[PDB]
């Protein structure tokens, strides 16, 4: 996250940070067994840990449970991105408190010019490179189709969302793959890509969740 | 690509192999993956280094 600020204690509960060795994405708890995250995120083995602030530190909130269920969308597309999304079921289920909760799914796909609230522990810089121990914040606007595929020619899909800054500065980065696009307490969004991080006129791209909402429910209703 | 031809992770622009700059958010351990050409593949890190 370029361009934020250090996330509150309790304020960001739903986040969770895919680990392969060690962190390599984000993601969101939307019930207690099941997580989202974008498909490029796949592996054969993740261990999934919640109610984390501070990385690097055991602040003893932390609960490390292994993907049991992974699956990416059927129609994912490698080479664009496309249906960049997918679902993580736990082994076991979470323990639900203050640091660990779930975040709700689109009722309805968010309107332009909506303030969202994103987060991870992706790169903080534009240009250098330094990761936080602790996860971080950004506000951010929800973009008018128009204007994402004005910056993006050819390239923006009916599953994208751009969320962000055409004026560069403040953005998502390597890392935050995965996280949460949260507006009105929705999950939103999903971290994808984008060119480079907070440049300007090149906000990052977004999964629209709100088009994934029937094949979630679906999928978890089915395993 | 016109007169040349894309390999890897290149793209076309018109008539010339550029590459892309685009890339997945996801954090690599060793980066993103260079091909023959040495332009970096949009989601795929590398294993080992480079
Ligand atoms: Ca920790």
């Amino acid at each position: 996250i370029v361009g934020g600020y250090t996330c509150a204690a309790n304020s960001i509960p739903y986040q969770v940070s895919l680990n392969s060795g060690s962190h390599f994405c984000g993601g969101s708890l939307i019930n207690s067994q099941w997580v989202v995250s974008a498909a490029h995120c796949y592996k054969s083995r993740i261990q999934v840990r919640l109610g984390e602030h501070n990385i690097d530190v055991l602040e003893g909130n932390e609960q490390f449970i292994n993907a049991a269920k992974i699956i990416t969308h059927p129609n994912f597309n490698g080479n664009t991105l496309d249906n960049d999304i997918m679902l993580i079921k736990l082994s076991s289920p979470a323990t639900l408190x203050s640091r660990v909760a779930t975040v709700s799914l689109p009722r309805s796909c968010a309107a332009a010019g909506t303030e969202c609230l994103i987060s991870g522990w992706g790169n903080t810089k534009s240009s250098g490179s330094s990761y936080p121990s602790l996860l971080q914040c950004l506000k951010a606007p929800v973009l008018s189709d128009s204007s994402c595929k004005s910056s993006y020619p050819g390239q923006i899909t009916g599953n994208m969302i751009c969320v962000g800054f055409l004026e560069g500065g403040k953005d998502s980065c390597q890392g935050d793959s995965g996280g949460p696009v949260v507006c009105n307490g929705q999950l939103q969004g999903i971290v994808s890509w984008g060119y480079g991080c907070a440049q300007k006129n090149k906000p990052g791209v977004y999964t629209k969740v709100c088009n994934y909402v029937n094949w979630i429910q679906q999928t978890i209703a089915a395993n | 690509c016109g007169p040349v031809t894309c390999s890897g992770a290149q793209m076309c622009e018109v008539d010339k192999c550029v590459c892309s700059d685009l890339h997945c958010k996801v954090k690599c351990e060793h980066g993103f993956k260079k091909d023959d050409n040495g332009c970096e593949y949009a989601c795929i890190c590398a294993d080992a280094p480079q």
